[PDB]
DNA sequence: GGGGCGGGTTTTCCTCGA
């Protein structure tokens, strides 16, 4: 199981609106974390035949596993909702096997917006490692799935409801799952939370928890 | 929770200025601020005001149990605001939570009209 | 590829307004949060979107390209960038809808020959089968920097009355003046290309012919961003620009600069430059800069004194 | 187009007025980003709107069209430019509102036919089918150079009794004085053109007769502008003006002249122009210098002494 | 004894506000953002002050609140105000801008207080002359 | 600060003249200033009273302990007896002055403010003694 | 150069007063609103220094004040006073004229430290005699 | 032998209208 890590600078901020007035996200969902990173090989492709219809140039990544934090300040505001964060820093790390490591360090250099058009980010610095195997009690700051136990004090924990990658395809609708964000709502920042959970990677001390 | 308090006593400064000026400006200027200068500004203008008529002897504080009030004489019009006028430090800690937020100057502003509008419909 | 991260100075402006309210135009600000001893400001700070650039680009665009000879759309020769979208836009025109799936890229090659702008900024029709193109030029919001523990930009309102004999005529607008920042991309190896997987169809001879005077066009456009003939309210508000910093970069590969809300933004992209070739296996690798406000460049970079000769080099 | 870049000095003027406070008539003022060595600093700063230019010019334009016969409009005739905004204005002058969007064209012909204020300075009609006419003419706040690190500018207050003999008529003015630069920028060759997309309408060729005479109206009018005569309060604050420096740039391409901020503004727009035209693809670009401060001009240009020199070469 | 330092400037500007019946210069020193500011208010009030003093319109008093306190005497357009405390030394004056040169909140602080006192006299003799 | 010395020692000077003098007109003169002009003649001015001061022997330099002796001036005017704590100007403080005021006329107003300062410090402790006997 | 032009002329005055005993030279300097008055207080003063000369009252001299400076030794009516410093030369007296011809502010600056350094050494000598 | 004294300002008005 190889890790790698990146670190991206962004200009303005990302802007994700909920599907179904149009209120927007506090952090990006992973879908569009794969997304961006799949852009690196299947640039210049809008549509390819996934063998029954026409989806997305992104139905092969959906077994990648991703997480991203924040490292500043910013806020949320609705004037359309957007997420003010300029020059700040995101922490963008890559879970996974399908690749060896030189595919993966290849395709982390090539990530250019996260979101839509005028979320552009450029890149900082990289990682490339081997990731292990835990399942004590740790810390972390990346958000998990809602099944996933907590010790500490409920305070800085949102609920969120995202999608699996069924919902590549057009006119299709993705499952619902919701998901846990560790975040203060006003002004936004990142904190830590202790969870017990079942299987965490130590990716350099700040575990990341999927299950 | 003096800070509502501090509010009451800003609108009760901005309805005063507003009832002896007879205009509303100064209140949107304060209504609409987006940056501590422009309340800051409106601050100094309504109590500049404020300053005349007291020179003029057209505006007096009163008591009206007894309730501290401020008498104003406009264009032979009385009124009269049922309150206080801000301290010195009312207007510091004031302009202290505009500079954490100018929500603070849209609140008193909107009691500030909310004030004149009844004393000009009785 | 080509990418650009360029430094602007702008006085007494109003481009980009919001809703009215009463009888108010207010300016479009975005907050900010600053760092202080004794802790955190949040500020509200003026802004200009992506959206009036694109219009002014693809505007542009147009004229230039009716001027040599380039096919432009009916609804597009009037500024009018509705596209080919819905079935009453492609009625005007005369283009067929796509059949199926399967015929898909067809009707896209169809489109990319009767209309310039559909190609070079793109279209999304919606309907049974959804053909999609992603816009060749990146544009991003205009902020002003934040540097050092100031910011560096105003906004007032302004009274304005009209004269009238017989009075039965007032109006407030806001301006502003900061010191504006902005970036874009632009990906002219991938012009006059389709963006769907499929065999060749019959006429991607004319795209072929015709792929170097768009790429031409394309580059020429961004005259027209770089000299500040964006926004609007420029009949009575004409505002007063001033390039100050300006870094552009040509690679064979993916790459941007670093924004440019430090004093130095420039040895920065110079070094993950030569980093990014050296992981990345490119070949051409080369940076124009043009510096008016003496901030450290570094070494190896050819250096300009205006934008037309930065066009000119991109031509080239 | 004609783009031009004019630099004044003016010394005890008020000509531009603001809410007044007490017995106090406040001048205009607005803020300004300057650089100095120090870095970036922001100032507060007298300035004149760019709509008391607008309407001297209309004025300026109104008389020299009553002079040469040219039509223009009842309320127009009298100095009241509210044109076809209003209903009451539409049933003075006599002109019926459009029905759709396919009537738009004829009531702008309607429009353009009986005012040529209508028709240079642009109009809207808001309503069920809003039209639109953008203004020919383009003007911009008057700011002072931003030259050096301290801004050549100064405002003071003026103390002004009334005499009386029987006591009961004490008011203060506000006095300024500076070195003011600003730009203009006006397209002639879609004056006396419809701009509303449709088929022919009758009354076209009237237009196209009177094409010549207006074209030469709005040159002459131009004359107003670079002479002085704008603004208020000229009954008993007659201010002291003095030309120093301007440019004058005749093209067939859009471009826009170096602002009058550095002492270096006629080289570097020369160089800019010679350089615009080669990358553009131009085939027309003169221009006219007036200097009398003794800066650098450059090689090759034509220099004249008065202003109306320039009028009778730009009509020519 | 930056208390002490802070509540002496603040008898100061609140006499000098009491005497020109005007709160101009402690509405300047309240919101100083420089030392510029600051010490141009401290000369502007001592040169009000020094006015007082020299019309015998200001005057250092003792006044029994069962002990005596020093006190500053103000007659202004036929008002009569007592200030409770001591006026600033040469070395408070020194002092506090060392503190200003340090952090202008300082200059907030006393501007608080002066107004604070001037409020307190101010209504107090409006209540009098009511009753 | 040397620069913050010579400041200080130039308002022992004005303060000693204005104390001698009984008159404000030179500290004001100094405050108010615009140029190094009306810089300069005050200098003069303010050292023109001293010096007849000092002639008469109502101006002089002493020392006083606040238990460490300390620089002083001791003024005699009009009967009342007032000390200044410090020293006055050298030639040399008068020059760098000047060319301080030269660069910038704020050093004139710092100077005029402590003078001031100085000079209400010691007319309000005399006064104080006066009432006390 | 011309900070020590007029740093000479000052000299040449202060001498020139410390010898004579007497401020008029210096106060028509001070106060010249013209060439003539300066020309002639620059040949009166230089009169009263050549007498002194001649009558070896006035002397050029070292003093270490732990260099040797350059220095000018006065006996009058039993007092010694040293100023520290040159003489003007012909050429300084003639510069000064033409920096008088533009502007006569230089003979204000020359008074100003000619006054100054008569005014610290009479302070020091008066000290050393009550001591 | 390096001056002295008496004077350091009094009224009147502090915006009108859309």
């Amino acid at each position: 199981m190889i890790y790698s890590k990146v670190f991206l600078k962004l200009h303005w901020g990302f802007s994700v609106v909920k599907p179904l007035a149009k209120p927007g996200f506090y952090l990006p969902p992973p879908t569009t974390l794969i997304g961006a990173l799949s852009y690196g090989k299947f640039r210049g492709v809008d549509n390819i035949n996934l063998g029954n219809v026409y989806g997305s140039p992104a139905y092969n990544f959906r077994n990648i596993m991703a997480t991203a934090r924040l490292e500043s300040e910013g806020v949320y505001t609705e004037d359309t909702g957007k997420v003010y964060i300029p020059n700040g820093r995101l922490v963008v790390v890559y879970v996974t096997d399908s690749i060896s490591k030189e595919e993966l360090e290849k395709l982390c250099w090539s990530i250019t917006r996260i979101g839509c058009k005028e979320c552009l980010a450029s890149v900082e610095n990289v990682e490339v490692g081997e990731a292990k195997k835990v399942s004590g009690r740790v810390k972390t700051r990346y958000y998990f799935r809602d099944t996933v136990k907590v010790v500490g004090r409920k305070e800085f924990l949102e609920y969120v409801t995202f999608w699996e990658e069924n919902g590549y395809i057009w006119g299709k609708e993705g499952s619902p799952v919701r998901y846990i964000l560790p975040i203060t709502t006003y002004p936004l920042a990142s904190k830590e939370v202790e969870v017990e959970a079942k299987e965490a990677y130590e990716v350099g001390g700040e575990y990341v928890v999927f299950s | 929770s003096e800070k509502e308090n501090i509010i009451g006593r800003i609108a009760n400064l901005l309805a005063v200025g507003f009832l002896y000026s007879e205009s509303p400006t100064l209140v949107d200027r304060f209504a609409n601020a987006l940056s501590k200068e422009a309340v800051t500004k409106v601050l100094y203008d309504v109590q500049r005001i404020v300053q005349m008529g007291i020179d003029r002897s057209e505006i007096a504080t009163t008591t009206i149990k007894d309730y501290p009030a401020v008498n104003v004489n406009s264009s032979g019009a009385k009124y009269t605001v049922v309150g206080y006028l801000p301290t010195s430090q009312d207007i510091e800690d004031f302009l202290r939570m505009i500079e954490e937020d100018v929500y603070y100057a849209r609140k008193a502003g909107a009691l500030a009209m909310s004030i004149a509008n009844r004393i000009k419909l009785g | 590829m080509i990418s650009g991260s360029v430094r602007f100075l702008v006085n007494l402006e109003s481009l980009n307004g919001v809703e009215s309210i009463g009888n108010l135009t207010k300016h479009r600000t975005a907050p900010v949060v600053l760092k202080t001893s004794t802790g955190y400001l949040v500020r509200y700070v003026p802004v200009i979107s992506g959206e009036a650039l694109a219009h002014a680009y693809q505007a542009s665009l147009v004229d230039i390209a009716k001027k040599e000879g380039l096919p432009v759309g009916s609804l597009s020769s009037q500024y009018e960038f509705i596209k080919f979208s819905t079935d009453e836009a492609l009625k005007i025109e005369g283009i067929k809808e796509p059949k199926d799936y399967n015929d898909a890229r067809r009707f896209e090659v169809e489109v990319m020959l009767k209309d310039v702008i559909a190609d070079v900024g793109g279209f999304m029709y919606a309907g049974g089968a959804p053909v999609r193109r992603t816009s060749r030029i990146k544009l991003g919001y205009m902020i002003p920097a934040l540097r050092g523990d100031e910011i560096p930009a105003q906004l007032e309102a302004q009274f304005h009355v009209r004269f009238s004999n017989k009075p039965v005529a007032i109006f407030n607008v806001e301006v502003s003046s900061a010191l504006y920042t902005f970036s874009f991309e632009l990906d002219e190896d991938l012009i006059a290309v389709p963006s769907t997987f499929g065999e060749k169809v019959k006429g991607e001879e004319e795209l072929e012919r015709q792929k170097a005077k768009r790429v031409k066009s394309a580059i020429k456009a961004l005259y027209s961003l770089l000299s500040g003939n964006f926004g609007g309210k420029r009949s009575r508000f004409l505002p007063s620009m001033k390039l100050m910093s300006l870094v552009v970069t040509k690679t064979d590969f993916p790459f941007m600069p670093e924004p440019a809300h430090d004093d130095d933004y420039i040895k920065t992209t110079i070094m993950r430059l030569g980093k990014a070739k050296g992981v990345l296996n490119g070949n051409l690798a080369k940076a124009y800069v043009i510096n008016n406000e003496g901030i450290e460049v570094g070494e190896g970079v050819t250096v300009l004194s205006t934008v037309e000769d930065l066009v000119v080099k991109l031509e080239e």
